[PDB]
This record gives structure tokens, C-alpha cells and sequence, in this order.
């Protein structure tokens, strides 16, 4: 299986500010990479598709990039409502496993 | 059978040497010369294999050698508990496969 | 039991059970085509045998020959040869060195011929 | 716009099999692979399973592939998960999820305790 | 200490090029030379095999390519020559009953041709396709005169595709790719050892490849070398498109003996009213691919970029329109009500989309000049329903500033067809005879 | 790793007994196994030797006449059956693990894995 990993597991941040976070694979996976967006008792909302592709109806704020095993999510500005944890989803193999980290507070 | 002198013996502390001879055929001709100590009552153990080899769980007070037609197991650091037959076995060839020596008791 | 090539991938000491699922599977206009590809079969499959022939291995899937091993070919032990590679693997490792190691099995087996013949003839 | 209902039962404690049948509107199955994801309170996300619409094929996570089945019929659109030895950890919301490579539609997942 | 032991039954090949023989189960796809395949194919899995497959460098393709032309010329070698035919026709418009699209598209033509007796000539009125015949005001010839001898396709011989199966001989093996989501050009964890393909249908296409095999999971992009935009794009559907094509027009088809035991067959009258040719897709289904294959093209050309759609830019009719046999007759499909549109990050009944399609009996195929077909026409009407299970797209150049790619359909070469059946499969060589270390020592004497 | 013996007792001379050999704790068909015996106020003798396999079996001459050595590696299980028992062949029977290896495997002519034997007596 492929593991992977979120850097920090939280955040501290104003909601005037640019907020940063990473995705980190024990196996390549060619740009494979999913990113969610989750608030307490809802289901994750889809973000990104690849590192680089947003999903319909997000906001600019989010993009991201990466490839191989090194991965990032960038939020540009955060609304009150953009306090959430993050997943991240790799999809280049079974064990379809994600991530776990970034609380945002 | 192969020779093994009986009775080789020391004080604790002290290093023996127990030697093993045969033919040119038995460890003349090959590197497969093993040892084996037997405590009263059990069965025997592996000590040696090949000729300088040991197998895992042997200390390595105890180390074999060989030249010509002979052989030999020393044992450095005699310890209490090291006075266990001790006996010599090679292997001889396809028309005869194992030949054993005689034992030698161990004291100290 | 397994079909054809399907200890491919198992190590070389299991793979090596199945010898005769391969070998029974060797040797089994636009006609001439087809022609063209069975006879390059039948060729493929004498000049085979033709060294194993050569080799003094003529009727065997296993042959045991007189020539030394060279750790120059392969460093490796038995362990690690029989249990933890596959042929497909062994293959390469030592593919560098095929033409030598066939070399040398010609001149053994002549050098054998030459001293049975002899050995017949002492009376 | 696809929406995914999970239509969950509760569930008992010591020893039963989880039966969760997902409704599916707004689109249909031959396109696209479906599964679920599962949430253990305190903890992040987890694939269990899923299947191709079109084929009836599927995959399941290895750590519990002895005890999950996933099947569809869509002459409802409908698909379930059926989970065996129920015991403790099994506690978690299940959410059932379309895949297109990404998983772009979520229900709303049920909470089953064990 | 170890000795050299020879084994032979070893199991290892080698990447292999050899000559594959047909099997299959009147046509011009004969199978009168094909081996009678097995009752059933063996498939043997190979577990801890991991091999690479290239799909660009698969001379199993160009061996598909090779006999494919080679059947369709046999298939004419028995056929009425129409060489009476090269002469000065005396043609004027078909405007009787003929609706707003159908404007100069027929031609009444009238012709003094050969007949059984040598001394003996017969005036011949019939009905040709404005695509086959030029002009040299009322004076015209066919196409084909300048070029080539037409012969006649024989009106007993099918051209439906029949499944055909490639074997290997014996000696050689042909390993299979089962991995979902394989885009050639990698290793494959997944394989499996076959002695035949599965059967593959030669269906003859551009831009939409139809009758294929599917994706099981998502749409699969292959590409030689995805960068660079003088490749094509193959796309594999993972649901197919229905496509529905007719020939509305009712025929009547009419035959002179042209010489001495052979005649000419051609449309003689149009019963009813005259109608264009066309074919429909539902706005729908076609509308829902489209955005599956955007999706996945993202993977390629990521960073939120803008995915256009465009009609083929240039060229002969074969590529810049959808070609394709419908029954016997052949069709040209204008398919730019399928490609025109533009895709973003940002979006989202029985309605369709009707395909204007033109026809032509003048037939020059594989890309060859100096050869020519005459297809007959055929009695009645036409139709025809076929799956869409993949695209052929090319990309256009500019520069890396960028940040919209657009794609149209390609097509016109028609081993890029093939390359969609026979990416899954690889041909090697069996390599049984090896060598090992062994403790074990041959006996000398 | 463990060797369990178990089997026959006290015979008269011309009798027949027999002995099994349980073993656990490894791959038991990965072996070749051998019998050792020692009379009550000897050393150590070697007896038999059988292949992993089981198609392969050695005697020392002094019971060629009279012993056989199988196994059955599906059990687990080595056995040894005499047949024509003298008043010599009393002795401890051991059951041991090595003296053998094939072609592939590294060399074994040692014993190792020792079980704690069964006492046969002839009288
Ligand atoms: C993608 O795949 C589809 C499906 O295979 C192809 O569509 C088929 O094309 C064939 C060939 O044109 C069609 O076959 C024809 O059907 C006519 C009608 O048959 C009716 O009556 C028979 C009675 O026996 C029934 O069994 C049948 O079901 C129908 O009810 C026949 O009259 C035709 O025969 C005449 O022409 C042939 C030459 O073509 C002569 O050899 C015959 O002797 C005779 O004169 C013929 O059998 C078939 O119906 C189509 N299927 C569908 C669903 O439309 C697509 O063409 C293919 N696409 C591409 C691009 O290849
Ligand atoms: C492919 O590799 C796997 C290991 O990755 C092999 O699995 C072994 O199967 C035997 C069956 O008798 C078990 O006893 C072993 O314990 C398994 N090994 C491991 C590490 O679990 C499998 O046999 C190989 N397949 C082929 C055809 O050789
Ligand atoms: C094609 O041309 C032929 C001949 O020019 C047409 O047949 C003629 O039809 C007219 C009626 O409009 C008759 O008066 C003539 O006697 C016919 N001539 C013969 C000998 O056929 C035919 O109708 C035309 N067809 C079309 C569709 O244009
Ligand atoms: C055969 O005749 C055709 C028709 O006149 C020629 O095709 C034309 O070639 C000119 C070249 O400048 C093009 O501009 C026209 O558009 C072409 N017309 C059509 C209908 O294709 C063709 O070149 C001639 N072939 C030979 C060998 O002379
Ligand atoms: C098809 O899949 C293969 C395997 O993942 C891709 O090959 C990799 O391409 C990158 C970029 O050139 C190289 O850096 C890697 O080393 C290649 N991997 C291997 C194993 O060789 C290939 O690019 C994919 N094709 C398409 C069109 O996406
Ligand atoms: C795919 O095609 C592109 C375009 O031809 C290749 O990129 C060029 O590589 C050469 C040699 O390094 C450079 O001089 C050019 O400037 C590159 N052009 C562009 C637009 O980047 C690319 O190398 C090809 N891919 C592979 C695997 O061969
Ligand atoms: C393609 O779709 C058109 C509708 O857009 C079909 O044309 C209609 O056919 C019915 C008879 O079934 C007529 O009553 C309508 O007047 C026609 N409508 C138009 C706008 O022409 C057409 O038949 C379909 N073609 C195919 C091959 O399915
Ligand atoms: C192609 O033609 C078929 C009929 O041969 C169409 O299928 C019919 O669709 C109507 C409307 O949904 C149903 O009431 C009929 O029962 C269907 N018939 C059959 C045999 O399934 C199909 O929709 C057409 N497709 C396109 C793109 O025009
Ligand atoms: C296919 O049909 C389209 C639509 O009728 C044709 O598109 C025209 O192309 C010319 C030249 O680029 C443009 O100036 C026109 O504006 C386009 N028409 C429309 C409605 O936008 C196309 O040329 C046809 N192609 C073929 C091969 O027949
Ligand atoms: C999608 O629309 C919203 C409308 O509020 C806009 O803010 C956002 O930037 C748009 N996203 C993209 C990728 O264009
Ligand atoms: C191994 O190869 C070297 C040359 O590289 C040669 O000198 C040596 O004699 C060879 N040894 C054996 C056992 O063949
Ligand atoms: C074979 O060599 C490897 C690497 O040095 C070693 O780990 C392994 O124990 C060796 N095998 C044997 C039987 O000694
Ligand atoms: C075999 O030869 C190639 C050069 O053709 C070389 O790169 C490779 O390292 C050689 N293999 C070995 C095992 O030395
Ligand atoms: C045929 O149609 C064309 C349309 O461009 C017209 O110019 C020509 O005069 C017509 N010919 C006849 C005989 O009606
Ligand atoms: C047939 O030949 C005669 C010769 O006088 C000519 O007048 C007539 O136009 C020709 N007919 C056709 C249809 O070309
Ligand atoms: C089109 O797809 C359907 C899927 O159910 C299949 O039954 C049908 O045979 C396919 N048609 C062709 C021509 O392959
Ligand atoms: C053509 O139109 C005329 C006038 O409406 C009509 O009398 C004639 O029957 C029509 N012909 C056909 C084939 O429909
Ligand atoms: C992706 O788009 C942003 C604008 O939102 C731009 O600043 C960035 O440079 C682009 N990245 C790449 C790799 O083109
Ligand atoms: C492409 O779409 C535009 C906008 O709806 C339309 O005006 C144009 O005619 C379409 N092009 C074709 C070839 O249908
Ligand atoms: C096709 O998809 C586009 C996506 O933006 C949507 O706006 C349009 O309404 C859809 N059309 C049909 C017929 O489904
Ligand atoms: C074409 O017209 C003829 C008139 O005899 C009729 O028999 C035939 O059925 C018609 N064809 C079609 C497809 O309707």
C-alpha cells in the first residue's frame, strides 16, 4: 500500500492571510492526488482533482500543485467558513489511502 | 570408527584440547568433520559443523580445526557446566556416509 | 499444476518443477507466410537440441556438467540463486556471460569423448 | 446534480452483519465507479470498497476483504455494502461516494454504532 | 565448489518480432485462409510477472495493417473492371422533388456504353453523386479518369467485419496487459500469457472509432508523446455512443451487361422524395462524454486551463469528415456539431444532434493512389446502428503562454485504429534453454 | 523446533518393531532426516538416511538386510521399521534432522535438530 502523510496537523491563522499545507507519498503517484475540504458532521467537499484542477463551484482561493511524492494545497485568503481540516487522496493505486491533518483554527 | 582419546579433562578456567583422528579417506579427503556433546540423559547437540563452523546458540569458547588426518575441538574458558561426552563424526563418502568416534568424557 | 510459463515469476527452484510444460509447448500465397513460421519453429528447436547434443545433455532436461562455476559469472549463493530469484531475473544477471559459459561446456564434453574412447580401447 | 442517499440502519453491539443500501439520482451507473468511505468519530477517512457500474466488478480494502461485500442492481439505482463480524471498531459514519477519479459526490453519511 | 548445470524448459522470453497467422470462427474479409479457431482460448496468469508493453512499437499492428489491405485486394480480384466507363458523360441537376440540402448533390448523366456485342453501343441514363463526377458546361467525367482503372465491388460480397483472432507459432507467446487504466508505453503488474487475441474487428473509420472494446473504469488517454502536438490522441470511451445513420433516399438499381458476362450496376431512379443522408447522437449522452474525456485530459494539461473544441481543420474529405461503411454504402459525416465547444473548472429530453452526411461511390482506400473502387449501389434504404468506444484527437501547436489547448479530430491513418484493439498485447520468444550453479557434479570416469 | 519420538519397546530376537518421528517447528519437507543409535554403553552410530523428498534412503551394511526407512511428509512424520531384530540393535534410537541436502540447496552433512530418542530392546 501507499501511505501518505499531511505535514502539519494543525494551523494557527488569521483570516486575512495565506495558508499553506502539504501532502507527502511513500510511493510516486503521477499528479494522482485529490484534495478535500471537511467541516464537522458533513462529508468532505471535493476540492482538486489533480494537484493543479479545481472541482466545479470552488473558489479561487484554492489551487495546488505537485507531483511524484511531494504535494501542496495553498489557500490564498480564508473566510470564517474556510476553518476546516483537510484531506488529501491518492488514486494511482487500491488501498485507496488518505491522508489525515491540517486542522485550520 | 574414528579415534577419540577417553577421559581429556581440566580445571575450570583452563583451555582443553580433544582431538579426533582417522584415515585419509574419512578426514583426509573431506571438510565435513562435526561435533556433538551429549549430557547423561540427553540427546546429543550440535556444537561444530564443517570444520570451523558453529551453529547459533554455541558460544564461541568452543572452535574447531584440522590437519592431515585429524582434527580437534578446543574449548577456552572451561566452565562448570562443560563436562559433556564429547564425540567426533565425519563424513566418510557415498559407500559409507557417517562414521563416529569414540566419546571422550569431559571433566573439570 | 500450472499451464504454459506459469511458474514464470515463481523462484528458480520452484519454476524448475515444470520443465516439460515448456518443452511440450515448443514445437507446438499467405501459405508461405505460414510456412515461413513453422519451418523457423523446427529450426529453433534442432539447433537447441543440437547443443544440448553437443554438450553430452542429449536426452535430459537436467544436465550436470564438469565445468567449475566462476564467481567472475555471479557472486552469489545458492540461497539466493534457488529461492529468491526468478529465471527471468537470473537471466539477465548473468546474460553477459552466456557465450562463455557454452564454450566452455563444448570443449569439456570433447575432452570427455576423447578419454571414453580410450578408456574402450585398453583390452 | 447527482445526490447519494446511504439509508442506514442501527445497528447491534456484539456481533451482527452492517447492511447499508445507497440510493443514487441525478445520473446513472455505466460511467463511473461507486463506493464507500468509512469515518470512525475522532478519526480520518478510510476506503472500504467499490464497483463499476457498468461491469458489476469490484475491489475491496485489503485490512477486512474477508468480511465486505459491495454489489449493485440498477434497475433502482441502487447499490449496498454488507459488512460481517461486527465488532467495536466498526463504529463509524458511512458514507457512500461516485467516483470518477476523484470522488465528486458525497452523501450524507450515517452514523452506526457497534 | 558449484558446477555449471543446464536446464532446458526454463521459463524466460525474449522481446520478439515474428509472423502471426489468423484464425476466425461472401466477405471481403475472407476466412478462407484462416486456421479454424480453438473451441476455447487458455489464458494462463502470471502471478509476480511484471512486464512493459509498448503500444507505438507493436509490430503486431503493422502486421494487422499489412493483411487487412491484402484481403480487401483479394477480395477484388475476380471483379467486373469498368474501364468502358471513362468516357464524356452529359449530365444535367436531379430537381425533381428534392429538398433544401439536396442542391446539385445528383446528377442525371447519360452515356453511349459498351454492351455484349462489340458492334453494338446502348445509351445509359443514371444517377450519380456530384462527389464522383468532375466537370471538363454539361460535359463531365468521373473522378477516377485521370488516376486510375475503377474496378466494381462484387454485389455478393459483405463488407462487414468478421472477428479476427491472431496466433502465435509455436516457439512464441503473446503476453496480455490486464491492467485497468494501462496507456501503453509502461510496465504492467498485471499479465497473462494467450495464445490468440480476442477477436478484433477491422472496422474501417476516421475521427470516432466505432464497434470497440471499452474501458472498464474511466476514459483512458494514449498518446506516442502527450507533449507533442504532431502526435494523435487515442481516447477510450468507458460507455459507448450510440450512433444512428441512415440513407433515407428509396433506390432503384438497375444492371446492363457491359461485355461478354459482365455487367455495371447503378442507381437507376429514387422512388420517393430526396433527402440527406445523416446521423444522430443524443445531445445528452454526447454532452456527458465530452465532459468525462475534459476531465480526464486535465491529467495532462492541468493548472485550470481552458479545453476547446474544434472542427478539423483542412485537408481531403476522408480526414476532415467521419468516414465509415454503412451497410454496404459510404458515408462522409460532417461531425462539427460534435466538436464545438470550450470547457473550464467552472460548471453544471430526447434532443439530438443530426450529422449532415454526404456519400460517394468512388472509393480510393488506405491512403493509395493508382487503385480505385466502385462501390454498387444499394436497393432501398439504409440504416445502420453502431457504438462509439473512441476518439481520435490531435492537438494545436502555439505558443507555451497558453492557457487554452485545442483539439480536433484526426484521423486518416489507419493503423491508429488498430493500435486501439492490439495495445493489450506483446509478442516474445521462448528462450528454454539456460544455465544455474548446482552442487552437482557430473560423474567422470 | 521440536522431534518427538514414540514407538515399540521390548521384542525377542527374530521379532520386528517399529519407530515414528513426529516433528514441528519447521518446514519438515524441507529436510532430509537420519537415524542414530546408541546401545546403552556406546557412542553414536549411524543408521539410515532418507532424502527430503522421501525417494532416496542410505543403510549402514549392518541392517541392509532388515531396515526401512520411509516418510511421509504430508504427517509430518519419519518412520523407521526393523524387521529381524538382533540382540545387537538394542540401542537408543535418535531421530535427526541433516546428513543430506539436494543439488540446490547449501551442504548439510551434519545433523543438527536432535530428537530425545526411544530405548529398543531385544531379548
Ligand atoms: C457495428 O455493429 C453493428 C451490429 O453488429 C453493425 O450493424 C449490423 O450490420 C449488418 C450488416 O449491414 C446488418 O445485417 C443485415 O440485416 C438485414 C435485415 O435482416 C432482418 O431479417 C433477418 C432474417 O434472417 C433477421 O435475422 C434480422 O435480425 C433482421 O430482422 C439483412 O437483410 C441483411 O442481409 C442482406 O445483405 C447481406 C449483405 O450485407 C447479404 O449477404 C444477405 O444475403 C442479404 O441480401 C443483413 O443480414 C445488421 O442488422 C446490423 N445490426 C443492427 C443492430 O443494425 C454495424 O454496421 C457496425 N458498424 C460498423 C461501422 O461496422
Ligand atoms: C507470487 O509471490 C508470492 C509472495 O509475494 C508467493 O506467495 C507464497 O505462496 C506459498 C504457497 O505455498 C506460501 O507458503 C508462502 O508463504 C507465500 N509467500 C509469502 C511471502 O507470503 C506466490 O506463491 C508467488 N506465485 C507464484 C506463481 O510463484
Ligand atoms: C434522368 O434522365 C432520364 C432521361 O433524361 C429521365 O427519363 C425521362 O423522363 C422523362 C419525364 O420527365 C420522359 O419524358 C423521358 O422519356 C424519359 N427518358 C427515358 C428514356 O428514360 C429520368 O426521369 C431522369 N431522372 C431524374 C430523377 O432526373
Ligand atoms: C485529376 O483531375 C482532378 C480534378 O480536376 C485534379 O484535382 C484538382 O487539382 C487542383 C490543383 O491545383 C486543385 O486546386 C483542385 O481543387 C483539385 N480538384 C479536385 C476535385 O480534387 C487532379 O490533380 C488531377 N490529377 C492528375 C494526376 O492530373
Ligand atoms: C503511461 O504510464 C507510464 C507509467 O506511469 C508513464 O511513463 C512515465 O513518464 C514520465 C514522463 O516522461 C517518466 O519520467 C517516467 O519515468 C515514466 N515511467 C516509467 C515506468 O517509465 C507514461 O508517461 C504514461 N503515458 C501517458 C500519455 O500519460
Ligand atoms: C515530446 O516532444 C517534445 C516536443 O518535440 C520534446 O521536447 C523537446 O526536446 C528537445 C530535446 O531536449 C528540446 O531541444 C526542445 O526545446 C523540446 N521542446 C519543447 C516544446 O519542450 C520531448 O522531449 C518529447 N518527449 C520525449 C519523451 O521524447
Ligand atoms: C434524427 O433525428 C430527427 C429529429 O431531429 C429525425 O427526424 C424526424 O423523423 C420523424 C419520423 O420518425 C418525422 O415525423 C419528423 O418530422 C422528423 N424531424 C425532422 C426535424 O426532420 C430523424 O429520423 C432521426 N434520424 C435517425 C437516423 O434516427
Ligand atoms: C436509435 O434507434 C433506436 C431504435 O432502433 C432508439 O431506441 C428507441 O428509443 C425510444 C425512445 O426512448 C423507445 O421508446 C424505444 O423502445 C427504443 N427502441 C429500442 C429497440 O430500444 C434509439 O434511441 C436511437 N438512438 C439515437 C441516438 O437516435
Ligand atoms: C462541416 O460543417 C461546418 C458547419 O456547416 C462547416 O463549417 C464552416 O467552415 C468555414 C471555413 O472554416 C467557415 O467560414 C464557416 O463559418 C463554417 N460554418 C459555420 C456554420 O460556422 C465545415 O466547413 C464543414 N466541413 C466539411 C468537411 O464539410
Ligand atoms: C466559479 O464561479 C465563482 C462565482 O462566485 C467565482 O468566484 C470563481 O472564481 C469561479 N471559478 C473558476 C475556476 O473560474
Ligand atoms: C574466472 O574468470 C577469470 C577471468 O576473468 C579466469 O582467470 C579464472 O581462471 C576463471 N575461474 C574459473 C573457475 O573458471
Ligand atoms: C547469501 O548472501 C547474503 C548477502 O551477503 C547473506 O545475507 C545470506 O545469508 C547468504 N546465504 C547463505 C546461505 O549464507
Ligand atoms: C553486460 O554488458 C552491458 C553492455 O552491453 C553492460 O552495461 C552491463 O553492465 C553488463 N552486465 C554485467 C552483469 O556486467
Ligand atoms: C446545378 O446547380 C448549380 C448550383 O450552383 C447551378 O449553377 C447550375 O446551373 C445547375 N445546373 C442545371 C442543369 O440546373
Ligand atoms: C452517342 O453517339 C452519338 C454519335 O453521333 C452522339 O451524337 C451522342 O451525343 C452520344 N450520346 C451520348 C449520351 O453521349
Ligand atoms: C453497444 O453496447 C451495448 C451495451 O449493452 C451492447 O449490448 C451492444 O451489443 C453494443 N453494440 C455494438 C455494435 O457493439
Ligand atoms: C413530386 O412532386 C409532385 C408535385 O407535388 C407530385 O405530383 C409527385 O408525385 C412527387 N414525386 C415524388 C416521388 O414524390
Ligand atoms: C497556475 O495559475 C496561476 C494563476 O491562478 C499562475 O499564477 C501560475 O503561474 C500557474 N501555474 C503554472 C504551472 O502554469
Ligand atoms: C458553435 O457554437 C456557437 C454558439 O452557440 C454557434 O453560433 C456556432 O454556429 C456553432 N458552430 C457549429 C459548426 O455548429
Ligand atoms: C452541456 O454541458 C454544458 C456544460 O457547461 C451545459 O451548460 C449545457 O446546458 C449542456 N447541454 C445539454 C443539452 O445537456
Ligand atoms: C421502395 O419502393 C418499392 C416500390 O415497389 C417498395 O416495394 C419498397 O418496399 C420501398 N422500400 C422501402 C425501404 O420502403
Amino acid at each position: 500500500d501507499i501511505q501518505m502523510t499531511q505535514s502539519p496537523s494543525s494551523l494557527s491563522a488569521s483570516v486575512g492571510d495565506t495558508v499553506t499545507t502539504t501532502c507527502r507519498a511513500s510511493q510516486d503517484i503521477s499528479n494522482d492526488l485529490a484534495w478535500y475540504q471537511q467541516k464537522p458532521g458533513k462529508a468532505p467537499k471535493p476540492l482538486l482533482y489533480y494537484a493543479s484542477n479545481l472541482e466545479s463551484g470552488v473558489p479561487s482561493m484554492f489551487s495546488g500543485s505537485g507531483s511524484g511524492t511531494d504535494f501542496t494545497l495553498t489557500i490564498s485568503s480564508l473566510q470564517p467558513e474556510d476553518f476546516a481540516s483537510y484531506f488529501c487522496q491518492q488514486y494511482n493505486s487500491y488501498p485507496r489511502t488518505f491522508g489525515q491533518g491540517t486542522k485550520v483554527e | 570408527a574414528l579415534t577419540q582419546p577417553p577421559s581429556v579433562s581440566g580445571s575450570p578456567g583452563q583451555s582443553v584440547t580433544i582431538s579426533c583422528t582417522g584415515t585419509s579417506s574419512d578426514i583426509g579427503s573431506y571438510n565435513y568433520v562435526s561435533w556433538y556433546q551429549q549430557h547423561p540423559g540427553k540427546a546429543p547437540k550440535l556444537m561444530i559443523y564443517d570444520v570451523t563452523q558453529r551453529p547459533s546458540g554455541v558460544s564461541d569458547r568452543f572452535s574447531g580445526s584440522k590437519s592431515g588426518n585429524t582434527a580437534s575441538l578446543t574449548i577456552s574458558g572451561l566452565q562448570a557446566d562443560d563436562e559433556a561426552d564429547y564425540y567426533c563424526s565425519a563424513y566418510a563418502g557415498r559407500q559409507t556416509f557417517y562414521i563416529f568416534g569414540g566419546g571422550t568424557r569431559l571433566t573439570v | 499444476s500450472l499451464g504454459f510459463l506459469g511458474a514464470a515469476g515463481s523462484t528458480m527452484g520452484a519454476a524448475s518443477m515444470t520443465l516439460t510444460v515448456q518443452a511440450r509447448n515448443l514445437l507446438s500465397h499467405w501459405g508461405i507466410k505460414q510456412l515461413q513460421a513453422r519451418v523457423l519453429a523446427v529450426e529453433h528447436y534442432l539447433r537447441d537440441q543440437q547443443l544440448l547434443g553437443i554438450w553430452g545433455c542429449s536426452g535430459k532436461l537436467i544436465c550436470c556438467t564438469n565445468v567449475p562455476w566462476n564467481s567472475s559469472w555471479s557472486n552469489r549463493n545458492l540461497s539466493e540463486i534457488w529461492d529468491n530469484m526468478t529465471w527471468l531475473q537470473w537471466d539477465k544477471e548473468i546474460s553477459n556471460y552466456t557465450q562463455i559459459i557454452y564454450g566452455l561446456l563444448e570443449e569439456s564434453q570433447n575432452q570427455q569423448e576423447k578419454n571414453e574412447q580410450d578408456l574402450l580401447a585398453l583390452d | 446534480q447527482v445526490q447519494l442517499q446511504e439509508s442506514g440502519p442501527g445497528l447491534v453491539k456484539p456481533s451482527e452483519t452492517l447492511s447499508l443500501t445507497c440510493a443514487v439520482s441525478g445520473g446513472s451507473f455505466s460511467g463511473y465507479s461507486w463506493g464507500w468511505i468509512r469515518q470512525p468519530p475522532g478519526k480520518g477517512l478510510e476506503w472500504i470498497g467499490s464497483i463499476i457500474g457498468r461491469t458489476g466488478s469490484t475491489a475491496y480494502n485489503p485490512s477486512l476483504t474477508s468480511r465486505v461485500t459491495i454489489s449493485r442492481d440498477t434497475s433502482n439505482n441502487q447499490f449496498s455494502l454488507k459488512l460481517t463480524s461486527l465488532t467495536a471498531a466498526d463504529t463509524a459514519v458511512y458514507y457512500c461516494a461516485r467516483q470518477q477519479s476523484n470522488f465528486d459526490f458525497w452523501g450524507q453519511g450515517v452514523l452506526v454504532t457497534v | 565448489n558449484l558446477w555449471v548445470t543446464v536446464y532446458y524448459g526454463v521459463p524466460v522470453w525474449k522481446d520478439a518480432e515474428t509472423t502471426l497467422f489468423c484464425a476466425s470462427d461472401h466477405n471481403v474479409w475472407a476466412t478462407h485462409a484462416c486456421v479454424p479457431t480453438d473451441p476455447n482460448p487458455q489464458e494462463i496468469h502470471l502471478e509476480n510477472v511484471t512486464e512493459e508493453f509498448n503500444m507505438w512499437k507493436n509490430n503486431m499492428v503493422e502486421q494487422m495493417h499489412e493483411d487487412i489491405i491484402s484481403l480487401w485486394d483479394q477480395s477484388l480480384k475476380p471483379c467486373v473492371k469498368l474501364t468502358p466507363l471513362c468516357v464524356t458523360l452529359q449530365c444535367t441537376n436531379v430537381t425533381n422533388n428534392i429538398t433544401d440540402d439536396m442542391r446539385g448533390e445528383l446528377k442525371n448523366c447519360s452515356f453511349n456504353m459498351t454492351t455484349e456485342l462489340r458492334d453494338k453501343k446502348q445509351k445509359v441514363y443514371s444517377l450519380f453523386y456530384r462527389l464522383d463526377v468532375v466537370q471538363i458546361n454539361k460535359e463531365y467525367r468521373l473522378i477516377n479518369c485521370n488516376t486510375s482503372a475503377i474496378t466494381q465491388a462484387c454485389p455478393k460480397v459483405s463488407f462487414e467485419p468478421i472477428p479476427i483472432h491472431y496466433c502465435a507459432p509455436a516457439g512464441f507467446a503473446i503476453l496480455k496487459c490486464k491492467d485497468k487504466k494501462f496507456n501503453g508505453t509502461g510496465p504492467c503488474p498485471s499479465v497473462s500469457t494467450v495464445q490468440c487475441t480476442h477477436g478484433i474487428k477491422p472496422v474501417v473509420s476516421t475521427q470516432l472509432l466505432l464497434n470497440g472494446s471499452l474501458a472498464e473504469e474511466e476514459v483512458i488517454i494514449r498518446s506516442e508523446n502527450i507533449t507533442n502536438n504532431a502526435k494523435n490522441i487515442l481516447v477510450q470511451l468507458n460507455t459507448p455512443v450510440q450512433i444512428n445513420c441512415t440513407r433515407p433516399n428509396n433506390n432503384t438499381v438497375k444492371s446492363i451487361r457491359i461485355g461478354p458476362g459482365q455487367a455495371f450496376y447503378y442507381t437507376g431512379d429514387i422512388i420517393g422524395d430526396i433527402r440527406q443522408a445523416h446521423c444522430n447522437v443524443s445531445k445528452a449522452t454526447w454532452n456527458e462524454t465530452l465532459g468525462k474525456v475534459v476531465k480526464q485530459l486535465r491529467k495532462h494539461f492541468g493548472n485550470n486551463t481552458i479545453i476547446r473544441f474544434a472542427q478539423s481543420s483542412g485537408g481531403d474529405l476522408e480526414v476532415t469528415t467521419h468516414s465509415f461503411n454503412c451497410g454496404g454504402e459510404f458515408f462522409y459525416c460532417n461531425t462539427s456539431g460534435l466538436f464545438n465547444s470550450t470547457w473550464i473548472s467552472n460548471t453544471s429530453s430526447n434532443d439530438s444532434i443530426t450529422l449532415p452526411c454526404r456519400i460517394k461511390q468512388i472509393i480510393n482506400m488506405w491512403q493509395r493512389i493508382g487503385q480505385a473502387m466502385y462501390a454498387p449501389p444499394i436497393q432501398g434504404v439504409i440504416r445502420c446502428v453502431s457504438n462509439i468506444t473512441g476518439l481520435i484527437l490531435t492537438r494545436d501547436g502555439g505558443s507555451t503562454n497558453s492557457t487554452t489547448e485545442t483539439f480536433r479530430p484526426g484521423g486518416g491513418d489507419m493503423r491508429d485504429n488498430w493500435r486501439s484493439e492490439l495495445y493489450k498485447y506483446k509478442v516474445v520468444k521462448i528462450e528454454p534453454l539456460g544455465v544455474a550453479p548446482t552442487r552437482c557434479k557430473r560423474r567422470v570416469v | 523446533v521440536q522431534l518427538v519420538e514414540t514407538g515399540g519397546g521390548l521384542v525377542q530376537p527374530g521379532g520386528s518393531l517399529k519407530l515414528s518421528c513426529r516433528a514441528s517447528g519447521y518446514t519438515f519437507s524441507s529436510f532430509a532426516m537420519s537415524w542414530v543409535r546408541q546401545a546403552p554403553g556406546k557412542g553414536l552410530e549411524w543408521v539410515s538416511l532418507i532424502n527430503d523428498r522421501g525417494g532416496l534412503t542410505f543403510y549402514v551394511d549392518s541392517v541392509k538386510g532388515r531396515f526401512t526407512i520411509s516418510r511421509d511428509n504430508s504427517k509430518n512424520t519419519l518412520s523407521l521399521q526393523m524387521h529381524s531384530l538382533r540382540d545387537g540393535d538394542t540401542a537408543v534410537y535418535y531421530c535427526a534432522t541433516g546428513g543430506m541436502s539436494s543439488a540446490l540447496q547449501s551442504s548439510k552433512y551434519y545433523f543438527d535438530f536432535w530428537g530425545q530418542g526411544a530405548l529398543v530392546t531385544v531379548s
